[PDB]
RNA sequence: UUGACCUCAAAUCAGGUAGGAGUACCCGCUGAACUUAAGCAUAUCAAUAAGCGGAGGAAAAGAAACCAACCGGGAUUGC
RNA sequence: UUGACAUUGUGAAGAGACAUAGAGGGUGUAGAAUAAGUGGGAGCUUCGGCGCCAGUGAAAUACCACUACCUUUAUAGUUUC
RNA sequence: GAAGACAUUGUCAGGUGGGGAGUUUGGCUGGGGCGGCACAUCUGUUAAACGAUAACGCAGAUGUCCUAAGGGGGGCUCAUG
């Protein structure tokens, strides 16, 4: 059993696990009939651009929220600012997702400018007539690339005032630390007759 | 501490023993092979030293039985009133807690208080229960 | 404890407020503790007894009898205490009427580790039965410190009754004294009794010729 | 009450974690088996939902909603006409209806790790070993 | 044979335990004299 | 509740103009209307009291809202519905006392 | 009939000896012997008695 | 007397529907032990095998009584 | 097998236990007397009387409180059998 | 007709329960069993004059005791004849 020095291995493999058992030998063929889907998809909807438009979004957790994503779909705050309904903008190819707020003036700012671009660049045609084929791309998502915003500029002056940036950091987590006891302090100080 | 192991084997008569948490004193020893290749079994049968009755065991003779700590010690009466004794240790001090014998040592012990003998009366302890078993009188320093 | 100090501090305040200024009488006024223990048994639970000795004197002067032998006796004229001999005691021959009178006479007896085997065979047993029996004293300790050890002592035995009553102090001695030893035998016969400050049936602090007070 | 573990005499022939008889539970409600017996009563119905009515120390009472799919009046009328798919046949003994998905655990939640797309579908999922054709 | 009876066994033909039967024993206990309130033959 | 810049305190995290955006239909879903203020109303008053309603009309009567609140809480979930429940029974025993 | 564990006695005297008269109940009780412990506790009051007598 | 209503029936009444098979995959119920622990009882094997009920070309799940604690994300499923 | 809760509704009596409001009560003999016990107490006094020394009695007597055990009334009482 | 809000039934809780289930039932060892402990240790010897060194080798011992029977200092000298 436990023998030279060696790690100490946890292979979990004490149920019937060559029972499932999953060879992806199928990737090569799975990619070609992903690839025939998608075109024969694209046939069906020959005009339209095979994906909705997404808006610009922030990411959430503090470990990710330097960096900018796509999102589910806009805002209907955003849409009405865009000045289209939402079950028209769904017709028209836009992504409209009713459960998200917009708390951030530069996020609602740059999905109203993205909507309208794309309302600048797509072609809409009449429901009845003469259809003036426009010869389709097949990326929205390619046609308007999710840009990260440019933060700061790479030359500046350097302001100096003294604070170190560490006492800073300190003194916020201490009276992070120490301000409830401080209330209570102060609430049996004015209480104290 | 109050009761401390010990094995069968080295049990023996007139020892005190923990029988379904009783302190009991052993009258009988016997130990039988339990089959021709196996082990004895020691069969024990003792008398509970406050309320006098018979518990038998039989055990492996390789098992610990539990043994408690007798301590016999020896008091001159005060008083005899209400059932309780009252009694003067060595150095002066006194115990009241002793309850009196109810049985024919209480009865003999009752009658030679109140015909004015000077008694010496062994109480014993063992697990936190105390008790008077027997007494006699002082031949000298009367 | 259930008993609080600053309440202990206020009660002695108006009870030495009442013994002391309002009706002071000419006798010196003893302060007394009068307990009662609750859901307890005479009979079948183990009857608690103990002892402890105040630093302060309640009684400075009640009356004590030392039997003693020639040393003790001896010793005793020096301490100015009443002492008869086991001569004194051989006189006595055993008749009930005169030591029933000793008895009522000496609230506290102190007898030598030598003459305590005897002192039930000189007396009986109706010092047992008084409940006044006499404490041991040895050559090498003071007499006169333990007629001071006997004069503070404080003992609790449970005896047929479910109620206690001791002497904390005097009325004359100073506030803190008083709360202090009041505290101290409260904590002590907690201390002895099982399952402890809930078996208290109900504790009163009085004064000689003063009305009770209830501390829980 | 409970079910009662349908053994002879008690005797369960295993390890004593198992030997168990008497407080055993029941994994599906009172209200589910009574539908489902409603519906082996009426195979030619679906049953769409159930409610209580009363109870005693003996019974509980439901009363079970049925719609008939041969009806024209639920073949025609698309409020209604899904329950005509024959993917709902015996939605009740598939754990389909309202206590039956409450009973399967089905619901979003970090409460529900264990029984969200189906408890023995997560425990394939996460149980399976995936080997690609190149290893990682 | 002790398979098939409480009173079954041994090398002498005898019952080993006491025969009278508690009311509160089981099913393939109760072999004997049933919640006796006596035994034996009276005079 | 603005932020404060840096990555650390009270009120940690980077400083964004905020937006205030409109409030929710769903986050009003408990508010009570007057159609059902006037249907709870009329039922309270055809059906009356429960026997666990009674027994605490009782306990505030005689032994106390602290009691009450104790019992309350055994016959209830929580203590936060226990304290509602007698905040609602002691309304009843004013309007019952002005009837 | 208000000391510890009497009802549940006076429970099984109503559930099996409801019909019954004084003659049997003599005989059963003379039957299974408690009749003898009933007079053997007395006896026992009746020397508890005694032996203070004795000893006065 | 007559005509309703409610509830419960009967018809070889008019028209329909269910059962059984298959069961690799799917949705549930029920449910072990061998084995491992160098013994063994919790544990493990395993929420598995066997048993039972019920579907489809997929099924199930699915448009938050969600995740989060951030400058917040946004049905389900799968990698 | 025993207990609790539910099934479980409708009525009358009789006991018991607590809460807190208050009342009265205690006779072997001896001893001036009716000694429930404890603990303090040598002075308290309202009478200048009662205790204390002293009598008897295991237990002693004024003047104080406490604790049991009894009986005893009542509550928008709480309850159990 | 009888019985009656008691039985019964449901869920918990205590007792009883080889009727039944599952499992266990040390090691060393001039075979195993009984006996013993050579199973954790200590002194002398075997032990062959560094160290190490076996046997169910020999002669014994341990599971405690002590607020002094620990620490420091001073004075004195013991068994025996
Ligand atoms: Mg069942
Ligand atoms: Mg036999």
């Amino acid at each position: 059993a436990i023998s030279k020095n060696l790690p100490i291995l946890k292979n979990h493999f004490r149920k019937h696990w060559q029972e499932r058992v999953k060879v992806h030998f199928d990737q090569a063929g799975k990619k070609v009939s992903r690839r025939n889907a998608r075109a024969t998809r694209a046939a069906k909807i020959a005009p339209r651009p095979l994906d909705l438009l997404r808006p610009v979004v922030r990411a959430p957790t503090v470990k990710y929220n330097r960096k900018v994503r796509a999102g589910r779909g806009f805002t209907l705050a955003e849409v009405k600012a865009a000045g289209l309904t939402a079950a028209y903008a769904r017709t028209i190819g836009i992504a409209v997702d009713h459960r998200r707020q917009n708390r951030n003036q530069e996020i609602f700012d740059a999905n109203v400018q993205r909507l309208k671009e794309y309302q600048s660049k797509i072609i809409v045609f009449p429901r009845n007539g003469k259809a003036p084929e426009a010869e389709q791309v097949l990326s929205a998502a390619a046609t308007f690339p999710i840009a990260q915003p440019a933060t700061d500029v790479e030359a500046r002056a350097v302001q100096d005032n003294g604070e170190s940036a560490f006492r800073t950091l300190r003194l916020a987590r201490s009276e992070k630390k120490f301000r409830g006891i401080r209330e209570k302090r102060a609430r049996e100080k004015a209480e104290a007759e | 501490s109050a009761t401390y192991p010990m094995q069968c084997s080295a049990l023996r008569k007139n020892g005190f023993v923990v029988i379904k948490s009783r302190p009991c004193k052993i009258v009988d020893m016997s130990t039988s092979k339990t089959g021709k290749h196996g082990h004895a079994k020691v069969h024990l049968v003792a008398i509970d030293i406050f309320t006098g009755k018979k518990l038998e065991d039989l055990s492996p003779s390789t098992h610990n039985m539990e043994v408690p700590v007798v301590k016999r010690n020896e008091y001159q009466l005060l008083d005899i009133d209400d059932g309780f004794l009252s009694l003067m240790n060595m150095d002066g001090d006194t115990k009241d807690d002793v309850k009196a014998p109810e049985g024919e040592l209480g009865d003999s012990l009752q009658t030679a208080f109140d015909e004015g003998k000077d008694l010496m009366v062994t109480i014993i302890s063992a697990m936190g229960e105390e008790a008077a078993i027997s007494f006699k009188e002082a031949a000298r320093t009367d | 404890s259930k008993i609080t100090s600053s309440q202990v501090r206020e009660h002695v305040k108006e009870l030495l407020k009442y013994s002391n200024e309002t009706k002071k009488r000419n006798f010196l006024e003893t302060v007394e503790l009068q307990v009662g223990l609750k859901n307890y048994d005479p009979q079948r639970d183990k009857r608690f007894s103990g002892s402890l000795k105040l630093p302060n004197c309640p009684r400075p002067n009640m009356s004590i009898c030392i039997f003693g032998d020639a040393f003790d006796v001896d010793r005793a004229k020096s301490c100015g205490v009443d002492a008869m001999s086991v001569d004194d005691l051989k006189k006595l021959n055993k008749n009930k009427k005169l030591i029933k009178k000793l008895s009522k006479k000496y609230n506290a007896f102190i007898a030598s580790e030598v003459l305590i085997k005897q002192v039930p065979r000189l007396l009986g047993p109706q010092l047992s039965k008084a409940g006044k029996f006499p404490t041991p004293v040895s050559h090498n300790d003071d007499l006169y410190g333990k007629v001071t050890d006997v004069r503070s002592t404080i003992k609790f035995q449970l005896k047929k009754v479910l109620c206690l009553a001791v002497a904390v102090g005097n009325v004359e001695m100073e506030e803190d004294v008083l709360v202090n030893q009041i505290l101290m035998s409260v904590n002590f016969f907690v201390s002895l009794l099982k399952k402890n400050w809930q078996n208290v049936g109900s504790l009163v602090v009085k004064s000689s010729m003063g009305p009770a007070f209830r501390l829980y | 009450g409970n079910r009662k573990r349908p053994v002879p005499k008690g005797a369960t022939y295993g390890k004593p974690t198992n030997q168990g008889v008497n407080e055993l539970k029941y994994q599906r409600s009172l209200r589910a088996t009574a539908e489902e017996r409603v519906g082996r009563r009426a195979a030619n119905l679906r049953v769409l939902n159930s409610y209580w009515v009363n109870q005693d120390s003996t019974y509980k009472y439901f009363e079970v909603i049925l719609v008939d799919p041969q009806h024209k009046a639920i073949r025609r009328d698309a409020r209604y006409n899904w329950i005509c798919d024959p993917v709902h046949k015996h939605r009740e003994a598939r754990g389909l209806t309202a206590t039956g998905k409450k009973s399967r655990g089905i619901n979003k939640g970090h409460k529900f790790n264990n029984t969200k797309a189906g408890r023995r579908k997560t425990w394939k999922r996460q149980n399976t070993l995936s080997l690609w054709r190149y290893r990682k | 044979n002790p398979v098939d009876h409480p009173h079954g066994g041994g090398n002498h033909q005898h019952i080993g335990k006491a025969s009278t039967i508690s009311r509160g024993a089981v099913s393939g206990q109760k072999a004997g004299l049933i919640a006796a309130r006596r035994t034996g033959l009276l005079r | 509740t603005v932020k404060t810049g840096i990555a650390i305190g009270l009120n940690k995290g980077k400083k964004v103009t905020s937006m205030t955006p409109a409030p929710k239909i769903s986050y009003k879903k408990g508010a009570a209307s007057n159609r059902t203020k006037f249907v709870r109303s009329l039922v309270r008053e055809i059906a009356g009291l429960s026997p666990y309603e009674r027994r605490l009309i009782d306990l505030i009567r005689n032994s106390g809202e602290k009691r009450a609140r104790k019992v309350a809480k055994k016959r209830l979930g929580s203590f936060t519905r226990a304290k509602a429940k007698v905040e609602e029974m002691n309304n009843i025993i004013a309007a019952s006392r002005r009837h | 009939s208000n000391v510890r564990g009497k009802r549940g006695k006076l429970k099984k005297i109503q559930k099996k000896y409801a019909d019954q008269d004084e003659t049997e109940r003599l005989l059963r009780l003379e039957a299974l012997g408690t009749l003898k412990g009933i007079e053997k506790q007395q006896q026992r009051k009746k020397e508890e008695i005694m032996k203070r007598e004795v000893r006065e």
